RNA sequence: UCUCCAGGCAUACGCGUAUAACAACUCGGAUAACCAUUGUUAGUUAAUCAGAAUAGGCAAUAAUCACACUAUAAAUCACCUAUAACUUCUCUGUUAACCCAACACCGGAAUGCCUAAAGGAAAGAUCCAAAAAGAUAAAAGGAACUCGGCAAACAAGAACC
RNA sequence: GAGCUACCUAAAAACAAUUUUAUGAAUCAACUCGUCUAUGUGGCAAAAUAGUGAGAAGAUUUUUAGGUAGAGGUGAAAAGCCU
RNA sequence: AACUAAUCCUAGCCCUAGCCCUACACAAAUAUAAUUAUACUAUUAUAUAAAUCAAAACAUUUAUCCACUAAAAGUAUUGGAGAAAGAAAUUCGUAAGGAGCUAUAGAACUAGUACCGCAAGGGAAAGAUGAAAGACUAAUUAAAAGUAAGAACAAGCAAAG
């Protein structure tokens, strides 16, 4: 194999930005705060999957459940594709019966 | 006998069977020119 | 190619530092000297 | 005559010829119509003898001596060409108020866009013309799917390029 | 003045059975495009005689020197008898 | 005039008037030998020969006694770095024969009218 | 091109066509985008050398590529080249002067030679000038030859050329006449037949 | 039998 | 095996087809393959006479510039027409029928060079 | 200049600058010289060659040298009656050793005229080996060869199922 | 997708000399075809070349444009053809 | 003591979040054999999606393909009552970032280009000096296979003791 002739630029972190000290912050809002606030609440991602896990078939099937109808049309169609593949493989392949 | 040659370029017959004008005469044909443009062909036709 | 091996060059060498005295493409050819080497063993 | 074509006959085989100052947009407003009628002859003249000259130089494979002579008379015609269409322009408005010369309308094609129709001259009426009713400005449903596919293409495109713009901002912060 | 190739002949107005063979007069109509006229409009002023040189040249030329050719005579083989037309 | 509307003439229209003209045209050293009278000029493919006598005419008083004209197709062949073929424009070229007996060649444009015995130590040194 | 670098050759120069072709996909220089107000420093000012080689030795600006933030100052920050090298001779050694950084300049005081930072500020007039943040000042911009190398008062009238009278000379008459009518008036062309109806479609 | 080729790029060296 | 890129002209095919190259008609095709041209077809270039002509191609470099100002339709009718109306309103000799009288144009019909549809070219 | 070979010049369809000169000697020609290659400049000139107004009325009798001669398969706008208009030259094609076959492919490619007056070169230098391929010649015999007279022959004739 | 190929429509073109006669008759070129042997076999050729053969006024060959399209088309039926 | 080569970092990309749109590009040309300035012959989507596949075959049937989250609930029901399918009533809710990619990766993309097919259509590869090239384009590496430097010397899975 090949390996770099040179070493790469130092990486220098940190620690001490703002994002880093403040982390975690308001992770007990609700035992603390009276539970006026859920922390699942304060999670910042997906619409389908604020405060929620699943594996892909249900990941996909939630993803089409919340913006099934504000989707593109070949975004739409793979995943309509993406379904059919996981549902045959968890439901009808696998080494356990 | 030997083939390989059975293009036998004419231009009437080919602006014919594969021109704009022919292709727009259908809806079969006008859909595969609405492809071709999503596409980003160079040339949508002969 | 979120993870790729960046050490694979030494693994070759353990290998191939075992098989320098051989002769023919077996010295010096990763497929050829590994199974050289472990008759060598 | 032809000899008009060439440059003066003197300053043949010369390197640099002097040339003054193009004629600028503000100066021509204060001439007169007679004066821009008869100054774009004038440039008209001038081009042609470039262009001959330019040419030529080609043919001999010799740079040619003060090329800058034509950016400055092509300027200057084209000055002079905004000139006049702003004058007919403004009086079109006045006495009409169409913003274009030309009659055209919006509509649709046949593959689901809305395109800017220049209109023609015809020496019958369009309901009687032959040619016209095989043009079509109208689209059937099986165009619908295309039409929503170029929005997401274009939405694809713009939404990629606004990422790429935060991404440079975020390299030069951390440069400087 | 361009080139094709079709058939070459030579030919007096008659075949060569024909007893008559020699020429006389010829009578020629220049086009309406050449007329004096036209040719006027079209800055050419010179070339209102030039049109009838042409035309006589080419055209007696043509018949004397078809005429030449059902003697005998050709290219090689020089005319001993000079032949002469007349063309208005 | 080029890339301009002409008006639709129907019978006993106005006669047409171009007051300022689009067509700019060059004059060329011709590529093979030509007449005396005969003069070359390369113009624009919207130009007709009947406007080449009218332009040079009126523009130039040039008595002009005949034109003609051929379309000459450029090359497509080259290729640039990305392997598309560069088209070299197609362009117009006419053939003026002067008139009155009047004579013309093109002018000829752009009248243009150590120590051998000591080698390679530097000279610069006196020692 | 999303591939070009400026550098100190004149763009569309032989040179600048020989280090730029088609083809070519260096990596980009990142610049700090300046906004065309924010830019301070103008061809003829003399400025000071923060650092480097030459640092703290004034200099005339001479050249300003703006894409580079690059300010060229004559005789400093000068390394050195052989000019008009050919194969029979060397050539001559000459001192060519390397591009700074905006950043690596300042601006120098009129009255005393001193690095003044300056801020862009309007007057009573309201022409923009540059003001001194410290010991506020007006320090004019400094005149400086056109790239063209044309000089304007010296320049004499020649054939072809227009008289400057002549050219301000204002004759144009307001009127709701086109150009294709002023002419045939002026022309005495007479035309009495009229274009028969058209049906634009 | 199968059938396929690759073009001889120009390759314009001169940097 | 056609060039598909390659721009569709009349050099091309064969000998029936034919197109223009852009060059504008000058005369009809009448019955029996007779070709008539049209005088008014053709277009006649109107030059003007440049005896004693004051301006030259070039300008010269010490003149001054003036400052841009696009020509608007107001303006121009601020030079032309409001003089008129103003003094006749001070007069009183005004009325809207009578607007044709400082140059309005009710109808471009009748125009030799009708401002819209434009019927003259450059 | 010499030796030898024997489909050539146009047209159409097609192709699209491969045309021509100059300059280079990286790439292409399956090697060189030279360029068909690269770059630059040029080029194919037409009133004759070629391509692109209306309403009615009414046609029995081929071609073939069309006379004779027969036959059968039964066979290419004009001319009239009226209306309308009364003096024109624009536009486009035109080059080449060329096209269809991944190729400078022993293949394919229609018509006109002609058969050398036109068009061309089988051998880079060597050498005389085996085997292989092609051509010619054969003492005596004449199918004895072979599945079979296959191929070849100074033969190319006759009868049979 | 019928520019190859099967078939058809329309508009066209080619056929020397000889003997029979008055013709899907005969000898034999152009031209169409492809019986046999040989070479070739990544070949000149993804079906050719050298010889030898069959037809050659006809159910003939060829050119140009158009038509028939896959649950189909065409087929003097080889389950033959339809790039 | 080196040829072939290797090293390299930013070009862009990916997933989210926010957000309907109001990017419909002088002049000229294009539905005629598109991109040809004017009349001729005028111009108009579609009846039910199928099948693969699963039921270890196949023939009824077979989630997605083909209307708010969580709960009721994989419950009632439906089904060659098999594989499988599957509610509702009724409750509950104020909703700019990267433990992503870094030139065989991320999009096919430097490009829907070259190239390939008559057409529909299929579909690439690659780049790398420095602050300055108006500093004679850097560097950096016993480093891959392949060679060279340096052909071989009875005896043999090429080695091991
Ligand atoms: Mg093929
Ligand atoms: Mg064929
Ligand atoms: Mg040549
Ligand atoms: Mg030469
Ligand atoms: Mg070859
Ligand atoms: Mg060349
Ligand atoms: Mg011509
Ligand atoms: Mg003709
Ligand atoms: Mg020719
Ligand atoms: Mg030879
Ligand atoms: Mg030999
Ligand atoms: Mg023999
Ligand atoms: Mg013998
Ligand atoms: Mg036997
Ligand atoms: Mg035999
Ligand atoms: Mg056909
Ligand atoms: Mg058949
Ligand atoms: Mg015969
Ligand atoms: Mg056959
Ligand atoms: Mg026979
Ligand atoms: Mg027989
Ligand atoms: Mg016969
Ligand atoms: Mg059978
Ligand atoms: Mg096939
Ligand atoms: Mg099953
Ligand atoms: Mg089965
Ligand atoms: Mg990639
Ligand atoms: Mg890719
Ligand atoms: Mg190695
Ligand atoms: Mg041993």
């Amino acid at each position: 194999a090949f390996v770099r002739l040179t070493l790469p630029p130092p990486k220098v972190v940190d620690r001490w930005n703002e994002k880093r000290a403040l982390f975690g912050v308001y992770d007990n809002i609700g035992i603390l705060g009276n539970f006026e606030k859920h922390p699942k609440e304060l999670i910042k991602g997906p619409v389908w999957l604020r405060g929620w896990r699943g594996n892909e078939l249900q990941r996909c099937v939630r993803k089409k459940k919340f913006v099934g109808n504000r989707m593109f049309i070949e975004d739409l169609h793979n995943l309509n594709k993406r379904i059919s593949y996981l549902y045959k493989h968890f439901n009808r392949h696998g080494k356990y019966r | 006998r030997a083939r390989g040659n059975e293009y036998q370029p004419s231009n009437i017959k080919r602006k014919h069977k594969h021109g704009w004008v022919r292709r727009l005469s259908t809806p079969a044909g006008v859909q595969v020119i609405l492809r071709r443009m999503l596409k980003g062909r160079k040339s949508l036709s002969h | 190619l979120r993870n790729r091996l960046t050490d694979r060059y030494w693994r070759v060498q353990e290998v191939l530092k075992h098989a320098q005295h051989f002769r023919g493409r077996k010295n010096r050819c990763y497929r050829l000297a590994v199974r050289a080497v472990t008759r060598a063993f | 005559g032809l000899e008009e074509f060439f440059d003066d006959p003197k300053n043949w085989g010369e390197e640099k010829v002097k040339s003054g100052a193009s004629w600028t947009c503000q100066q021509l407003r204060n001439k007169s119509n007679e004066d821009l009628h008869k100054l774009w002859y004038v440039l008209l003249k001038e081009r042609n003898m470039l262009l001959t000259l330019e040419q030529e130089a080609k043919r001999q494979r010799l740079p040619m001596p003060s090329p800058e002579r034509l950016e400055k008379v092509v300027d200057s015609m084209d000055n002079v060409d905004k000139v006049v269409q702003e004058r007919e322009d403004a009086l079109r408005l006045l006495q009409t108020g169409q913003e274009k010369p030309r009659p055209g309308a919006w509509r649709r094609d046949i593959f689901g866009r809305i395109v800017w129709h220049k209109f023609k001259q015809w020496p019958i009426p369009w309901y009687l013309n032959k040619r016209y009713n095989r043009r079509r400005f109208f689209a059937m449903p099986y165009v619908d799917r295309f039409i929503r596919l170029r929005i997401e293409k274009h939405a694809r495109i713009e939404a990629r390029k606004r990422s790429l713009q935060k991404k440079k901002e975020k390299i030069l912060h951390a440069k400087f | 003045l361009f080139r094709r190739q079709y058939e070459n002949s030579i030919f007096t107005g008659s075949k060569t059975a024909d007893p008559c063979c020699y020429g006389h007069t010829q009578f020629h109509l220049i086009p309406d495009r050449l007329k004096r006229e036209r040719l006027i409009r079209q800055n050419q002023a010179e070339q209102v005689e030039a049109v009838f040189r042409a035309n006589a040249i080419a055209s007696l030329f043509a018949w004397t020197g078809a005429q030449a050719m059902y003697q005998g005579f050709w290219s090689e083989a020089d005319v001993t008898r000079p032949f002469v037309s007349q063309a208005v | 005039a080029r890339n301009v509307l002409y008006p639709l003439y129907q019978l006993g229209g106005p006669q047409l008037r171009v007051f300022r003209t689009n067509f700019f045209i060059q004059l060329v050293r011709p590529g093979t030998a030509q007449p005396e009278d005969t003069v070359q000029f390369r113009i624009p493919m919207e130009m007709t020969r009947v406007d080449l006598r009218n332009y040079l005419e009126q523009i130039y008083n040039v008595p002009v006694a005949a034109v003609r004209t051929r379309v000459q197709h450029g090359s497509n062949r080259r290729r640039d770095h990305k392997n598309v073929r560069i088209k070299k424009p197609d362009y117009k070229v006419a053939y003026v024969q002067l008139a009155h007996g009047q004579t013309f060649t093109f002018p000829d444009l752009f009248p243009e009218k150590s120590d051998l015995r000591c080698p390679g130590i530097p000279s610069w040194f006196g020692l | 091109s999303p591939f070009y670098r400026y550098g100190m050759s004149r763009p569309g120069s032989i040179a600048d066509k020989r280090k730029n072709p088609p083809w070519s996909r260096r990596r980009p220089v990142v610049v700090e985008p300046i906004s065309d107000e924010d830019w301070h420093l103008f061809c003829g000012d003399m400025v000071e050398i923060l650092e480097g080689k030459d640092a703290g030795k004034q200099g005339k600006v001479v050249q300003v590529v703006r894409q580079r933030n690059w300010v060229v100052l004559e005789g400093l920050n000068t390394h050195y080249r052989y000019i008009g090298r050919t194969k029979d001779h060397r050539g001559t050694m000459i001192a060519s002067e390397a591009p700074l950084l905006h950043h690596q300049v300042k601006l120098v005081d009129p009255v005393d030679r001193k690095p003044t930072e300056i801020q862009w500020r309007f007057t009573e007039a309201g022409e923009r000038v540059r003001v001194s943040t410290r010991s506020g000042r007006i320090i004019p911009k400094p005149e400086f030859p056109r790239a063209d190398g044309i000089v304007p008062e010296t320049w004499t009238d020649g054939p072809k050329d227009t008289s400057v009278e002549d050219a301000l000379e204002r004759t144009y008459v307001p009127r709701l006449k086109t150009l294709e009518e002023d002419v045939m008036e002026a022309m005495g062309i007479q035309e009495t037949r009229r274009f028969k109806k058209v049906y634009w479609y | 039998t199968k059938s396929r080729f690759r073009p001889p790029t120009p390759e314009p060296k001169y940097k | 095996g056609a060039d598909r890129m390659s721009k569709w002209t009349s050099k091309r095919g064969p000998r029936t087809f034919t197109k223009s190259r852009g060059a504008k008609k000058t005369g009809i095709y009448t019955s029996d393959r007779k070709f008539v041209q049209i005088k008014e077809m053709v277009p006649e270039f109107v030059v003007p006479d440049l005896t004693g002509f004051k301006l030259k191609p070039y300008v010269n470099y010490r003149a001054p510039a003036g400052i841009d100002t696009p020509l608007t339709a107001k303006a121009l009718f601020q030079e032309t027409v409001a003089p008129a109306i103003e003094k006749d309103f001070k007069e009183g000799t005004f009325d809207a029928n009578n607007l044709e009288k400082y140059g309005f144009e009710p109808t471009q019909e009748g125009k030799l060079f009708q401002l819209y549809p434009k019927n003259f070219p450059r």
